[PDB]
């Protein structure tokens, strides 16, 4: 994967130049956000297990779903997607710290939406649980971080798209 | 970078960052004023650096200048300044991002393979690394040579 | 350990060597077709306890000894929650199989250095034909220090 | 109605 | 079983092997359901893309035998 | 009998928001000698002390704003971030 | 089903049906009649069923239902009623099969998990299928109520 | 994979009820089935080397599909062919034991057709192959179970076709 | 013994008995009286029954004591018919225990492997194990007959 | 391993003879316990946890054995112990439901005085622990059945010691 | 400690430690000063902070303490209270050793297995700690409230 | 894989017939020319590092292949190239030395051209290193053995194509 100073790296690396006045601002930038993305990380790392509960109550319990013949529906259906929702808050969390969508791209999005197509997951109730996620996830860390990590969950649901 | 290592690391592990590991990229990000500093000087010396490197090598081993040699010709000596310039900027890489990671990936990975290939003595190389690593070591502070003498000697163990 | 000639009536394996041979399965995944096999819990899992069950397991797919208590406890609670099958998955499709042998090598007796007194462990696992004991040669490893 | 303590 | 077959590309990042390796850098191979999950997390983390995955054994959402 | 809760739930649905928040306000004051007692710890509250405490910050004016504008629905940041709690959250 | 089991025992042993699972599904086929009863009886004694072993898991532990807890309230009470009707579907489903996979596949693997995500007490949830098992021996025949109590332990135990 | 019984219980759980009265007699109807379908799984065990010996003898032996440049010229793919054969009687067997062909879609016709293509496989001389080896089940076994057989294996075609 | 059996599948995963082998042991442990009656039934009859099978066998395959044949000579006969007793004393095992697990300790496992090194006919042995299971039923009551022939049909199916 | 029944069929087969009546009056033994024992084993998977549960509460549950110092210390420890009791409550299980210690002595005593000795384990503790478990079962299955359950939970001891 | 776990990372990438490890070494045993102040803190506020930490738990869950919770009389109560003194010995431990993997090793491995096996609500558990958390952090200097909140969140994170 | 040998047995066994007289010429001519195969394959063995190092000279070096965005930037790539005409070089001699350039297919083209695409190698730039293989193999090897090497080295490029 990468982060934000490897993303910068490769961006100068790939032309074979040094890194100018841009690549240091962004640099700078990145260093600035280090402590609030680690301080959101620290909160998430507090409330991982609630935060998937909350969102999946708030966005898929007592609905459509749950219900016999729903995809969410019997308990190993239910553990898989509590498992799935589980491991995009850890991978969304990675994705705040490293500052790039990389290992979300190589590590979350390929081969899940056609695994997804395969398994007939539904891709538009998956993305409300993100959503979900997402809001539970700003609420706690807030505004600040909150937006940054919407901006990775919703980069999620749209490589889920 | 550390970032990057350390959620390879928790990955592996399948959990979260430990409090330790938070910690340690607080420190990091601290640092990156001085890593940014430190990329600045060699960014602004590499010229200078280059050239300096190149003659000190070329005195110490005249052969690959000689006739017969790698880098005889002025054609050969640009293409082998081009190499130093190359190495330079790795190791800023390495220096502003805090691990050799990006080194490795870039020019050290089947490096042996390819100076063999391209009849490139590897130790040669080596000894140029090492003399641009005295000639940054003099032109920066002591405290940020001190910084990059580690990436430029990983550079230079891991191609010696 | 041995060829299944004189302990098969047939060989059960036909459809995973069919499925090899047409190539839409890899060796890694014959491999643990194998290990998740009637014949392998009759031979190296039914007539010995969990703690030689991981040694074995261990020898004959990763090709050395267990490294570490970690390793053992780890094993042991895989054996304990979903029995042999689970076991001989884990192993195969841990990080350490793919880097050593990966999706196309046949596992073979492995050399290790390093962790401590894995090199002794192989050796002792290794020099000595099947069914030669039932001792267990590493039953666990002693901690130097007891945590409480 | 209880529940041994 | 409800197996899987998938196809991913796996390239070397860190080693350059000298004998052939298409057998193991492109493959499409059938993967059990079970180890599905544990076998494309690997195939993530050692760097592959996985370039099409689709359940070829057993049906989708079967509530019941499944085995 | 069997609809004593949807028929007490739609009685305080035709309620206005003073209605409302009045007689949550009395239900809270009757609570635990009347009404049931409290147990919050069954409820996620980590992800709700944020608003708990810029509430308390918040000036008393400008805190009864904002509950009448919860009590009401309205368009405001808490508003939102009540409502996308959970029912027992909120 | 048994034979499915039986079937996917001689398929891994690449053999033919053995004697010992001939007789398993004729034994199987020929009770079927009485299994069938069992499951007509569970089904239309439902309602009571659950409902009176939902209270005597009340009765056992009342702080399910008390304020504060997972049940409280009549939708968290309903929704136990609800969980209750589907473990005793289940059950009859696992009976008429004469095997536990469907139970095993449905309301056993992931349902740990389950009861993690929802805060559920999973050993409440054991002495309640405990209590709908005397309620079913009771409104069920003595003979039977050996055969129902075999599943009704395997769920109790899988599921405590 | 899934029997009779496991198909009507995984299509009640679909709707999450309990079993109706078309269900009862469904259950019903394969209980009775299951005295015949034990004693026909118990013959063709009997005689499981027997039936592909027969069938293979009166349909493909002594051909051209077994001539030098036949698709079943060489012992290497003549053993190919004869475990392909009892790969086919077995589910068979399975299918007719469980009532339902769960197991055969799931087994036998994974990639069967294209792998049969890609080989050049003779397609024809397969079904003629399973068609004399339906005859000899069915002389086996009887009128019935030898029906029940052969609506299977004739699944079997139908996937290879 | 399906006792042994069932406790090793379900040792497999690590678990008790499921409902399924629990009911199959009640069968078998209830069937036992039966079970044991056929075995006396099976072990009285041993010498006519091998005579009669090896009789009738060879002029079923001729070439069995034929010229250069497998056991032309007197002695080879004998042998032939010596196999014969040992797996009607398998199968009689066997049906006493209630598997087949008997017969696959004893003389079933690695028996290509003997007849290739001997040389015998794998098609003719099974033939004569059909000839000791056509006998038995002849000579045996008719449910016993079906229970004998069950495992007479899994030696000659397994064997063959 | 081995069993009763097992144990007379190889006994016979050792000296190659068909059954006597020794063997007869053996196994006709083994098919009079055969229900009590079927009986005993559902009960115990009925309540698998339960007995292992409070016979811990019972011997080893509040001591020193459980205190700092002694090997119950730390969660870790705790669930390692509680899994040693699952494998033998498992293993008593199987030796009950089969009539003979070889499935215990070929799966316990290999190596375990020596294991637990590498480990510094409490011989005497785990004694007490197997011996709780024998009451909670016997309270549970009756007085012959708990009867043998603690016959051969007492092997287990004594192979343990 | 953090000194055990830079040495277990280095020794799992077979290395020297690296400068940042180092570094990170240095500055921890530097500071150490504060966190033996802190673990002195708590140790001295530990009667108070388990009462009214225990309190506020009881009365935001009362279910664990009411009839049919885990602790239901005093003597359950007692044995909760002994338990989170345990939890504070072991944040406590964290503190001073710097790095979770005391934690880790004393009371986190196979907690699920300990509080499943003995009954006890793990989110009963975690609200507790956080209880306890919360009470330290009122009773603690802010920016140390932070330091030891460090390990009172992995542990929480830990138990949920 | 099959050579020239293998060829002409194949095309006499799929008529499952004995040799015959076109079967000996296509034999004696492969003889013959098995001397000039043996001489160019022990040739192009004794400096096949050097062939590709003139091959990748001459053909790519100091260019936007190995310039910086070009797929042989950075020391790993290149030695992937150097790797990947090592493969051809080692596989052209197996073909002329074998007389069949079967294989190439079976062993070089089976998937090579699908891993490429993916992998981003830009397959004109191959196939102009492999056009740069072939001449300095033609002259350093002389004129027979040099079109009989590049004939197998325009397959693998047309292949590739
Ligand atoms: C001079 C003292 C040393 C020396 C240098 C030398 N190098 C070349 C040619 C090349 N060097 C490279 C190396 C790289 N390209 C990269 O992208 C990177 C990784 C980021 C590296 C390290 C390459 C690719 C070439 C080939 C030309 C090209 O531009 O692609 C030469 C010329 C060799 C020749 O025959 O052309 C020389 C002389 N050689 C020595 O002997 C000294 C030790
Ligand atoms: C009641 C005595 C116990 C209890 C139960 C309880 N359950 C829920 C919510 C759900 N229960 C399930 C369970 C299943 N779904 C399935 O598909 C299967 C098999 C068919 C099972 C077993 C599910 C999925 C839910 C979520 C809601 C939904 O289905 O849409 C609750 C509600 C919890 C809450 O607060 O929301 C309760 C109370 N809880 C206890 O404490 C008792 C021990
Ligand atoms: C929950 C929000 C949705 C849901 C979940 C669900 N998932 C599966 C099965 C799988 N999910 C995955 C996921 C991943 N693999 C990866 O590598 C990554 C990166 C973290 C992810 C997210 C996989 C591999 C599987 C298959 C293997 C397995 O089941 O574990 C299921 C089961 C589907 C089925 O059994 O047919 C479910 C239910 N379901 C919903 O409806 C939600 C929208
Ligand atoms: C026989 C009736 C016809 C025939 C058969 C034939 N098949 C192959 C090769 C394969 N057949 C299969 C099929 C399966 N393998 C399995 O494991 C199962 C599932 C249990 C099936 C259905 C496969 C995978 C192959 C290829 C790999 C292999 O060897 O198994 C051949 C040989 C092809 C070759 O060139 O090697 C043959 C001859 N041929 C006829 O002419 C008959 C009409
Ligand atoms: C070089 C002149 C061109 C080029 C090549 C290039 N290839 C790779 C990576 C791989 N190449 C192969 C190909 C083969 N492996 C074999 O075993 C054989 C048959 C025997 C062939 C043809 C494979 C499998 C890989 C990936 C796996 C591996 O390398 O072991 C790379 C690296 C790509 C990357 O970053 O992963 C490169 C650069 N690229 C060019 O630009 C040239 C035109
Ligand atoms: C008779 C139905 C068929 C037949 C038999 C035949 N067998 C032999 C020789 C041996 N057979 C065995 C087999 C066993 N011995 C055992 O103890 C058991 C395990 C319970 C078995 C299965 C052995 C070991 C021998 C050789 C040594 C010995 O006899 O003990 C022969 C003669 C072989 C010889 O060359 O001497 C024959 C003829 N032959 C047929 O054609 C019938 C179909
Ligand atoms: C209190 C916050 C919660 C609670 C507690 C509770 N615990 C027990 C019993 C035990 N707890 C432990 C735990 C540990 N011992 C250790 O050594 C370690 C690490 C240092 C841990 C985590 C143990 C071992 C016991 C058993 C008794 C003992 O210590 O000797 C009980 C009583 C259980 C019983 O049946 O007696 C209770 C009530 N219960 C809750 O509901 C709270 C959330
Ligand atoms: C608990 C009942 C008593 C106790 C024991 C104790 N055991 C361990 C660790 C292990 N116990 C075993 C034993 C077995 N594993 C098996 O598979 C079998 C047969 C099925 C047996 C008997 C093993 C192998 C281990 C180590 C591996 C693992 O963790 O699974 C411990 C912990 C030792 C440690 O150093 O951490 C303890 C304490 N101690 C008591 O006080 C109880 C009476
Ligand atoms: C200003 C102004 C006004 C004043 C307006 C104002 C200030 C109005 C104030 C309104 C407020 C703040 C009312 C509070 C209501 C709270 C209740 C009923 C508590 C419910 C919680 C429960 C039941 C707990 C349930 C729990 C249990 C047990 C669980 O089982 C799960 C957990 C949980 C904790 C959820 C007027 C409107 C009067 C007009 C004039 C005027 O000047």
């Amino acid at each position: 994967m990468q982060d934000a100073i490897t993303a910068v790296i490769n961006s100068a690396d790939v032309q074979g130049k040094y890194l100018d006045g841009a690549a240091m601002d962004k640099l700078k930038s990145y260093f600035a956000s280090g402590e609030l993305r680690v301080r959101a990380a620290s909160v998430i790392s507090a409330n991982a297990a609630t935060i998937v509960k909350e969102a999946v109550a708030k966005s898929l319990l007592y609905s459509d779903v749950t219900r016999p013949g729903g995809n969410m529906y019997t308990t190993r259906r239910y553990a898989a997607c509590i498992r799935d929702l589980d491991y995009y808050l850890r991978y969304a969390t990675y994705a705040m710290l490293a500052g790039d969508a990389s290992i979300l791209d190589e590590r979350v999005l390929n081969g899940l939406k056609e695994t997804y197509n395969s398994l007939g997951v539904p891709i538009s109730s998956t993305v409300q649980a993100i959503q979900a996620i997402k809001e539970v996830t700003a609420s706690l860390v807030g505004a600040d971080a909150g937006k940054e990590m919407g901006v990775y969950l919703d980069y999620i649901c749209s490589g889920l798209s | 970078s550390i970032v990057t290592k350390s959620i390879v690391n928790a990955d592996a592990e399948a959990r979260y960052l430990s409090p330790g590991e938070l910690d340690r990229i607080k420190a990091f990000v601290t640092g990156g004023a001085a890593r940014l500093r430190i990329a600045e000087t060699l960014t602004g010396s590499r010229e200078t650096i280059v050239k300096q490197a190149g003659d000190r090598l070329f005195q110490k081993r005249p052969d690959i200048v000689s006739p017969g040699g790698n880098a005889y010709g002025e054609e050969m000596t640009a293409t082998c300044l081009r190499d130093m310039d190359y190495y330079l900027r790795l190791v800023t890489y390495g220096v502003v991002s805090g691990d050799v990671t990006p080194i490795e990936e870039i020019g050290l990975v089947g490096v042996r393979e390819m100076y063999r290939s391209l009849g490139t003595p590897i130790e040669a190389v080596a000894q140029s690394v090492r003399e641009m690593k005295e000639v940054a070591s003099g032109l920066m502070s002591s405290d940020d040579a001190a910084e990059a003498s580690a990436y430029f000697d990983f550079v230079i163990g891991k191609m010696s | 350990e041995r060829d299944l000639e004189p302990y098969i009536i047939n060989s059960e394996f036909t459809a995973l060597e069919s499925k090899l041979s047409n190539n839409e399965i890899n060796v890694k995944e014959f491999i643990e077709g194998l290990g998740t096999s009637e014949l392998y819990m009759k031979e190296f899992y039914a007539p010995y306890p969990n703690t030689k069950v991981i040694e074995m397991g261990t020898k004959h797919f990763l090709g050395r000894a267990p490294l570490n208590q970690k390793e053992i406890q780890q094993y042991n609670q895989i054996l304990a929650s979903q029995g042999l099958k689970a076991f001989i998955g884990a192993m195969v499709n841990g990080m350490e199989y793919l880097q050593t042998f990966g999706e196309d090598t046949v596992p073979y007796r492995r050399f290790p250095t390093l962790p401590a007194a894995n090199f002794p462990n192989t050796e002792r696992l290794y020099n000595k034909l099947t069914k030669q004991d039932k001792e267990l040669v590493v039953p666990s490893f002693t901690p130097v220090v007891k945590v409480g | 109605w209880q529940n041994e303590v | 079983m409800r197996m899987f077959r998938i196809t991913a590309c796996v390239p070397s990042q860190t080693r350059i092997r000298t004998q052939r390796e298409l057998q193991n850098t492109y493959f499409t191979k059938l993967v059990p359901y079970d180890n599905w999950f544990r076998e494309q997390q690997r195939i993530m983390k050692m760097g592959g893309k996985i370039v099409k995955v689709e359940l070829a054994t057993g049906r989708p959402g079967t509530n019941a035998g499944l085995a | 009998a069997a609809d004593v809760v949807p028929a007490t739930i739609a009685r305080f649905s035709q309620l206005n928001a003073e209605d409302q928040l009045a007689l949550i306000w009395f239900a809270y004051l009757e609570m635990g000698k009347t009404l049931t007692i409290a147990a919050p710890g069954a409820a996620s509250m980590q992800l709700a002390e944020n608003a708990l405490k810029e509430i308390q910050a918040m000036g008393p004016l400008q805190q009864t704003q904002a509950m009448c504008d919860l009590a009401n629905r309205a368009d405001t940041p808490l508003c939102r971030t009540y409502a996308s709690w959970s029912p027992n959250i909120k």
